[PDB]
């Protein structure tokens, strides 16, 4: 439903989720926080049921830190992706099943960043840029006629800007403030709240 | 038992002056044919008690088997302590309650009748666990039809005697003859008093037809 | 049916009507919906009586036997994370519950929101029930952080008096609560039919 | 609901109960459930209750018509063909059901009409809900040309059993004599149900209620 | 196919008195068009100062009953001592609840005294919820009793009409009143009158009839 | 149901020598309230009313239908309406749409146009007629209305106390029905004078 | 409910129980299931109540009409074609158990079929009705082809009363109907 | 289809046709409808095959066990238990047409019923079967108490036969049953 | 007709040198009862076309009234023309066509045989109006059962003698009377030739059994 | 969905719509016009499914046209609203019903002002102030809790204003512009376009 982006970089990757949870007519809370700092290079965020996305960060997030005390070092991006998408893919087939729609970012040492990308029948993606709900139908189009693979970061910020603008100009949600991390070789930097007085 | 296969029909017991009277017919239909025109429908149980049903037959030869079973373990206790008819009542309600709950109801409607130590019986247990005592008990089409005559002369007259009782009971049953589809002519009555239990053979009818002769 | 709630400087108020009807028949006028959960926290009924209720009163057994294993009063964020676990087990299967849980905290205030879904979150106020949307509209008039005590006691007590004469299944009296730094405290019950002879003019 | 009707030695008794419920209330103590269609036939209805009056009227107008026309007395058989021609023209739509007596230069003649349009004619018949305790009364105790005190004892105490079993009525039968001179037509039978007296004077006080804007209208 | 609940009807009144709980029931237990009795009596006299009455799906009703007295029994044979009135209401809501996901088709209604020795009502609801309230009309004349026990008991819409404690013999004459102009109307309602009278000396029973139809 | 789609409540009630109708001034969708001012009472000619209760389109349409057959009525012949005239000109209203059905339930209030003799009826969906001599109730809420009525009514009642009795009927009726409420307007009658009173009502 | 139809060489036997019911209930013990139309030819009807007998009045009417118009006694197997036009036409409405039968002076006894679609066939016998089934067993085990009157009397009388033994819906009293060019001969019987 | 079992005073009767239908294709024109579990009792079924045959087998296995356990010949009343129970407590699967027959050394000649309910009774004749209602029609009127052997064989060659050439489900071939004292006698009436 | 109530059953027809033989069987089954064993399911059309059905007899019935009509018109027209059985089928098609483009079906399943001037003609009508030609036509399970013997000999032999095409007509109803659960042991065979139109009578089969000897 | 307020003063009715035509997804027109001018005096908006809504148009606007031409004078307020109730009232029972939601503004000279109320189920209602959608919810509670009926205009404007912007923070719809008439002794005066940027 709400929105999210997941624009790589060479070597960041720029992330930005909404502050919305709404309840069908009114918006109930304007800032809400939909990301969970795993580890010190892997990000995660959640759409969906929000009675699952609250119990599945639960789950993987205090999973990853259980792996983290246990081996003495961080995961890998990839292997953390490729765990939640077993955990949804064995969750799928019950008589409880979740119905989420993930998308990992994460900073390797040595594979540097890296983008994944799930949804609620759990498929990997390695995506270069992937988004999710209804803003996904035409962000995706506003930003695939101006993406290059070596792209600066004040460019990607700007093109975000330009992004959201075209959202919020034809679209039936009200979506007012996004938040915006990024990732680099230290860790997770959260930039300003990005937010819009529109007329 | 989700789908009745092969039903019986009304049962009917009063009581009166030191015992309880029950009469059912001995059909056997199935849908509409009278698959099984000779079937007893009447258990008499040991001493006291006695029990009628209705409803779908393999139930009640099931509750027949399992009842046998308890009374004949009673008297192999041999301390002299038998099954009130008021305990059988609350056995077969309990029974039923259980049955219903777990979705797998037992498509019957039970009368028991019993005389013991000086006060009579008459109990009735349906199908959802429903469950009372009453002077007159009438099940199927019979509480619509045979329990009218019954409130009629119980409430013009609160006792009775056996006679008069058995008489009602014959005039009750030549009605449900008379107007009930799943109705036959072949009945018999079943008797408790403090002399023991009596079953009756297959007793039938006296018809009228003299209105047919008008147009 | 018409629950609010919001924290600001001097605590947390909570306010609530009091009927709850069955289809279009009134049951009674008098249902005390804000479940006293403990001497430090304040539950509501959102929807449904018996899960309301019954979820709440164990959750207040949960939090004693914590407080007696650690010597120490619970959370508000923890009682809240409690309730939804238990509440989550049993998705799907037709519990309506959209509670809230007051009280507070280590940090001081704290303003949670459990639903029956499941969509547990903080927040600065809220408002439950069928005219809870007449609450929001009134009371995001009149909110702010600084107000006082008896601004905000008239604030919450017009929010009740609008949304118990706009929609219908809201009535009955008004109760008021009040939590401070150390205590809940019951400020007041008022009848709808007293506020509309104070406040009509 | 239950209507009966019986054909004694000359004529026909027909019997009523009166209380019109609607679902679960009782919304009536006294309806007229027996109506007119002509100065020698009667009728009963059951079921709903405005299909049976519109329906009965509407037929009561056609024969006054058709005997005005002629200039004698009606016919029973007539009426009979009117009503089963007109529901069985509704396809069972309109649920009227119905019981037609009246007594021609033929003597007396009962007819029960069920209301697709399925029509017979019997010495003895009961309609309604509660009717199968009237038909029980009856099949015990009928024979076959009855006198007439014997009749209205017996057709009382059949709506009396229907009573006494379920959705009979507060109100104490309604009965109707016809004969082949003498019409009579009696509202309030025999009342068994005397509704006890108040134990409290609730009375309303002059000045218990508040009054917001008053306002006064002459006439002449 | 079958369907696990049928419809019994019935009417339990409740008062709470000063140092009284009348508890009243008819006794007539009904299914559909068809009269099945008329001698059922709906209450059921647990302590020497608890009565409850229970409507709706007879079967359940018998089955709480016999649940309810055995829980009783076990709490005396532990510790020594009854109940209280709110203590088998709690007891009664864990019930209740405790048969969530396939419900018990019964409305409740404990009276009975206090600690202190007054009266008190606890009403209740298919699901298991309750609270403490001063009247109760239960199972199908609710809305035929409700509204005039709002006039009488709770002297509400009036004007000028000072409150007078409700004393015995006048909630007497009320419980009278009001089984008679409801079985008027209603049909699940009538051919007897069970009143229980819980005191501070033990519980009373009387027995009026009313109306045969 | 769709007959509490936007709720309704109509008491008449038969008095003496005088006759009492009285209804809700609620209007509003399903639980939205919209106005308080809802007309449900209207003057069918001189010391004759009529109320209607249900859905408030069939409510105002019937009202209209039934005004112009009345002055056509009243324009062929030169006297005014009597009361069983009304009745069975709604009921032949209502019949015309058998299976068409307007949703409403009708309540014929008023008095003889020669004596001064009360009358009270109402009228089912398909033009069922009924006449009493208590009082006759229509709308969503009716269990409540049937026990305060026969609750309180007594045969042969001065114009003030049917005012009061009608008044804490309504009252109480009202206030425990929750879809119907909000105020109440009281038509009281007689041979000399027509009175219209609003009672202080609970606005929850 | 199960009606019965039997020529013989002079003429044609018909027969019907009664017992119309409605559900598990029996609303009418005694009914006339067998209708005159002609003076000499019958029809006795099974399947609903109110269809047959608006069918019947219906034919009754047109028949009557076309035989007076000829002035001449009617076929029988003009009222067949009658029931089987009328029964067609509104085939999707009706449960039409029409069995039409009588004597006629150009053709003897004859008995015609109508079961609830519509077609119409010519038989030496037939059975009708819902507790038809069993006398469908054996009266292709019974039959004698030429009878005389009381053997067919004796037969349907047998068949009827086996039908109201074993069906439950069938019962009530016999009714039985002679017709041959002498008259028209009826009975009720019990046994 | 069509099965049917009759006592006399020496021993039983037992009859079958053949014909196993799917839908209005016959996938089988002869089969053993009739089967042997002791050797001295046997039992014809009906609705579906696969049940009843699985049914058929786990009575001859509890069956043959004890009887073997009893060293002694087995009674019927016991089988027809042993049906009773597997029928009744594992029903709403299964649709069991059986009719249990044979002789015993305590009792003669037994007959017993097990309809698709799962109720148990002792009858002298009986039917099974879909188009067993119309020989049902008739074998309570040509029956008579105290028949012979070939009496009896006749009578069920009747009423097959019959029953195989009125209902459309029925045909194929008559298979015949005598069970008595002295041994079992099968036979195959063709054409 | 939404609801068939009376069907038959499958219909036989095949060409050979010159003529053109059909038989269908005489069985008026209800359901699985055969209530009506003796009947006739071939119209006698003029002199050179010939009819036979399945489905719903009532329809049947209606089609042999209308069909008779119209060529009673046109030999009443005395003109010295007839109808071809080309005509004849075409007329039907677009009869059946509309009848059930007004969504009101005739249940029907037809052959139209005919033989006019030298060439033999073997139609087939369907009750959605599919409608060809054939040498061999099948109707019913028919055309699952003896329609591959057709195809068989055809493509063995591609044309016929009368003496043959009898043969195999009576081989493949002796077939379908092994089985077919709607048939019965009396057929009747009818035969156009240029010497104009021929019902034989009701011919029966002759069976085997010897496999049942076998367990 | 969308909704069009209109407020009654001693002698002004103060009607606003809004300028949104959006599809499901998206905002296809953001400037679009629910006002429709029947009279010199008379407004009329209109809220449904939109290909009703032209049609409405269409049959009121030029059938009061229609009246106006005839005869020689304009209509009253209050026989407009009941013409139109009588046709929604008539059009319901059909096979062609049509689902709007109508309010009606107008000004007699000798009535003053009025304010009816439609529905979809054609309720005619004389009411201070109207609502549908969810913008009535929204509307209703602020506008109930500041009412006098001796309210002069710029206080109506101050409150409109205060009301839109308590809408565009707890909507889940975007809502950008307001059109907004005044109805006077003179006729309908335009109002300025009434937007809001909204952080």
């Amino acid at each position: 439903m709400e929105y999210l982006i997941g624009i790589q970089g060479p070597d960041y990757v720029l992330v930005a989720s909404d502050r919305v949870a709404a309840s069908n007519i009114v918006q109930m809370k304007d800032d809400h926080d939909k990301m969970f700092k795993m580890s010190e290079k892997i990000l995660l965020l959640c759409v969906g049921e929000a009675g699952d996305t609250v119990q599945f960060a639960e789950y993987i997030q205090k999973n990853v830190q259980l792996y983290k005390m246990r081996n003495g070092y961080e995961l890998s991006p990839t292997a953390a992706a490729n765990f939640t998408r077993r955990n949804l893919a064995d969750c799928l087939r019950s008589r409880t099943p979740y119905h989420v729609n993930l998308l990992l970012a994460g900073y390797d040492e040595h594979e540097g960043p890296a983008l994944y990308y799930m949804d609620y029948l759990a498929a990997l993606a390695k995506a270069p840029f992937a988004a999710h709900g209804y803003g996904a139908f035409l962000t995706l189009s506003i930003l695939d006629r101006y993406y290059t693979p070596t792209i600066s970061r004040e460019r990607a910020v700007e093109l975000l800007r330009k992004c959201l603008e075209e959202l919020q100009k034809r679209f039936i949600l009200n979506l007012p403030t996004f938040s915006v991390r990024i990732i680099d070789k230290n860790g997770i930097h959260d930039l300003d709240n990005i937010s819009f007085p529109k007329q | 038992t989700q789908n009745p296969m092969v039903t019986g029909t009304s049962v009917l017991g009063v009581k009166f002056e030191g015992g309880v009277v029950i009469a059912a017919d001995m059909l056997g239909s199935y849908g509409s044919l009278a698959r099984f025109r000779n079937i007893s429908r009447i258990m008499r149980v040991n001493n006291s008690t006695m029990l009628g049903a209705s409803g779908d037959y393999a139930d009640f030869q099931y509750l027949k088997q399992v009842l046998g079973q308890m009374v004949i373990d009673e008297e192999l206790l041999g301390d002299g302590h038998s099954y009130s008819p008021r305990a059988i009542h609350s056995w077969l309600t309990r029974a039923m309650y259980s049955r219903r709950s777990k979705m797998n109801p037992l498509w019957n409607t039970m009368v028991i009748g019993g005389y013991a130590d000086g006060e009579s019986f008459l109990g009735y247990v349906d199908m959802l666990g429903v469950a009372y005592e009453a002077p007159s008990l009438a099940t199927g089409y019979g509480a619509y039809l045979a329990q009218p005559l019954l409130r009629e002369v119980l409430e013009k007259q609160p006792v009775l005697s056996q006679t008069e009782a058995r008489d009602l009971v014959e005039r009750c049953m030549r009605v449900l003859y008379y107007r009930d589809a799943r109705s036959y002519n072949r009945f018999q009555i079943a008797t408790v008093t403090e002399k023991g239990v009596e079953i009756e053979g297959p007793l039938s009818t006296e018809t009228n037809w003299d209105i047919a002769h008008m147009i | 049916t018409t629950t609010l709630a919001f924290k600001f400087r001097h605590g947390v108020i909570v306010a609530a009507d009091s009927r709850a009807t069955a289809g279009a028949y009134i049951a009674s006028q008098t249902v005390k919906k804000v479940i006293e959960i403990n001497p430090y926290l304040l539950g509501t009924m959102a929807g449904g009586a018996a899960d309301c209720s019954f979820w709440e009163r164990l959750l207040a057994r949960q939090c004693r036997i914590y407080e007696l294993r650690n010597k120490e009063r619970i959370s508000v964020a923890a009682a809240s994370k409690l309730l939804a676990n238990m509440v989550y087990q049993y998705k799907g299967m037709g519990l309506s519950m959209g509670t809230m849980i007051c009280g507070w905290d280590k940090r001081g205030p704290g303003l949670y929101y459990v639903d029956s879904e499941g969509n547990r979150i903080s927040g600065a106020t809220f408002s439950v029930g069928s005219g809870s949307v007449y609450a929001y509209g009134v009371m995001d008039r009149g909110y702010s952080y600084d107000l006082e005590v008896e601004q905000a006691y008239d604030l919450a007590r017009r929010a009740i008096y609008q949304a118990t004469y706009r929609d219908a299944y809201s009535g009955g009296a008004v109760n008021l609560y009040h939590v401070r730094e150390d205590g809940w405290i019951r400020v007041s019950s008022d009848n709808v039919a007293d506020l509309h002879e104070k406040y009509s003019g | 609901t239950t209507i009966a009707g019986v054909v004694y030695k000359d004529g026909i008794v027909l019997g009523a109960d009166t209380r019109a419920t609607e679902g679960m209330v009782v919304a009536d103590k006294n309806c007229s459930k027996i109506h007119f269609i002509s100065p020698n036939i009667y009728c009963c209805g059951a079921g709903t209750a405005a299909d049976t009056d519109m329906t009965t009227q509407l037929i009561s107008s056609n024969l006054e018509l058709h005997s005005l026309s002629t200039g004698r007395l009606p016919r029973v058989v007539t009426a009979n063909r009117m009503l089963k021609q007109m529901l069985f023209r509704y396809q069972g739509y309109i649920g009227a059901a119905l019981v037609l007596g009246g007594v021609d230069v033929t003597g007396p003649h009962l007819y029960s009409i069920y209301p697709h349009g399925s029509t017979d004619k019997l010495p003895y018949v009961t309609m309604g809900s509660g009717s199968l305790a009237a038909m029980a009364v009856f099949e015990d105790k009928f024979r076959p040309d009855m006198e007439e005190e014997e009749a209205k004892n017996l057709v009382s105490e059949a709506i009396a059993a229907g009573i006494f079993n379920d959705l009979g009525s507060g109100s104490n039968i309604d009965l109707c004599v016809i004969s082949k001179n003498k019409l009579d037509f009696l509202r309030p039978y025999t009342v068994p149900n005397k509704k006890g007296t108040r134990l409290g004077r609730y009375r309303c006080e002059k000045g218990t209620t508040a009054v917001l804007t008053e306002k006064i209208t002459p006439l002449e | 196919r079958f369907s696990p609940y049928v419809f019994n009807g019935g009417t339990i009144l409740a008062i709470a008195g000063e140092d009284f709980a009348i508890v009243a029931s008819d006794t007539r237990l009904s299914e559909g068009f068809s009269i099945h009795t008329r001698d059922s009596p709906k209450c059921y006299k647990l302590t020497d100062k608890t009565v409850i009455g229970c409507s709706g799906f007879h079967g359940d009703c018998l089955t709480l009953t016999k649940i309810i007295e055995a829980r009783l029994k076990m709490y005396k044979h532990s510790n020594n001592k009854a109940m209280t009135t709110g203590a088998i209401a709690a007891m009664l809501s864990t019930i209740l609840y405790s048969r969530r996901f396939f419900p018990y088709y019964v409305y409740n209604i404990i009276g009975g005294l206090d600690e202190e020795g007054k009266g008190a009502v606890y009403s209740f609801d298919p699901v298991g919820s309750y609270q403490r309230d001063s009247f109760k009309a239960g199972g199908s004349a609710s809305a035929m009793l409700q509204p005039l026990l709002d006039n009488q008991v709770g002297f509400k819409n009036m004007q000028n009409v000072e409150h007078v404690p409700l004393s015995l013999d006048r909630a007497m004459r009320l419980v009278k009143d009001v089984f008679i102009s409801a079985a008027e109307r209603d049909v699940y309602t009538g051919d007897a009158l069970r009143i229980c009278i819980v005191t501070k000396e033990g519980i009373r029973e009387e027995t009026v009839s009313l109306r045969k139809d | 149901s769709i007959m509490s789609y936007n709720g309704g409540a109509v008491m008449a009630m038969k008095g003496k020598n005088c006759v009492a109708i009285a209804a809700d001034r609620r209007f509003g969708i399903q639980a939205q309230m919209v106005t308080t001012d809802f007309q449900k009472i209207f003057p069918m000619g001189d010391r004759l009313y009529i109320g209607l209760a249900g859905l408030a389109t069939d409510v105002q349409t019937v009202a209209q239908r039934l005004k112009f057959r009345l002055n056509l009525y009243e324009l062929k012949e030169g006297r005014q309406i009597k009361p069983y005239t009304l009745m069975s000109m709604v009921a032949n209203l209502l019949y015309e749409k058998r299976f068409g059905p307007y949703y409403t339930e009708p309540v014929i209030a008023g008095l003889d146009p020669k004596t001064f003799k009360p009358f009270i009826c109402s009228l089912d969906l398909i033009g069922c007629p009924m006449v009493t001599d208590d009082f006759v109730v229509s709308g969503t809420c009716a269990e409540q209305m049937y026990g305060m009525c026969e609750s309180l009514w007594e045969p042969n009642m001065d114009p003030d106390h049917l005012f009061e009795t009608i008044s804490q009927a309504m009252l109480n009726a009202v206030d425990r029905d929750a879809v119907s409420g909000m105020g109440v307007i009281v038509h009281i009658i007689e041979k000399d004078k027509i009175t219209t009173r609003t009672l202080k009502a609970r606005m929850d | 409910t199960t009606i019965m139809a039997v020529q013989f060489d002079g003429g044609v036997v018909l027969g019907a129980d009664s017992r119309t019911t409605t559900g598990s209930y029996i609303a009418n013990r005694v009914t006339d299931k067998l209708t005159p139309i002609h003076d000499r030819i019958f029809c006795c009807r099974s399947g609903s109540a109110a269809d047959t007998q608006a069918v019947a009045d219906a034919v009754t009417y047109q028949l009557g009409f076309h035989s007076i118009e000829l002035n001449e006694p009617p076929l029988v197997h003009t009222a067949a074609s009658l029931f089987k036009e009328m029964c067609y036409r509104y085939r999707e409405d009706l449960m039409a158990g029409i069995i039409i039968a009588g004597w006629d002076p150009q053709e003897g006894g004859q008995v015609y079929s109508v079961p609830m679609g519509g077609m119409m066939v010519r038989q030496s016998f037939a059975i009708g009705g819902s507790g038809s089934s069993y006398i469908y067993g054996y009266v292709d085990a019974t039959y004698r082809e030429g009878m005389t009157k009381e053997e067919c009397l004796q037969f349907t009388a047998n068949a009827l009363a086996l039908a109201m033994e074993r069906d439950g819906s069938s019962g009530g009293v016999i009714r039985l109907a002679a017709i041959a060019e002498s008259g028209v001969e009826r009975q009720v019987l019990l046994g």
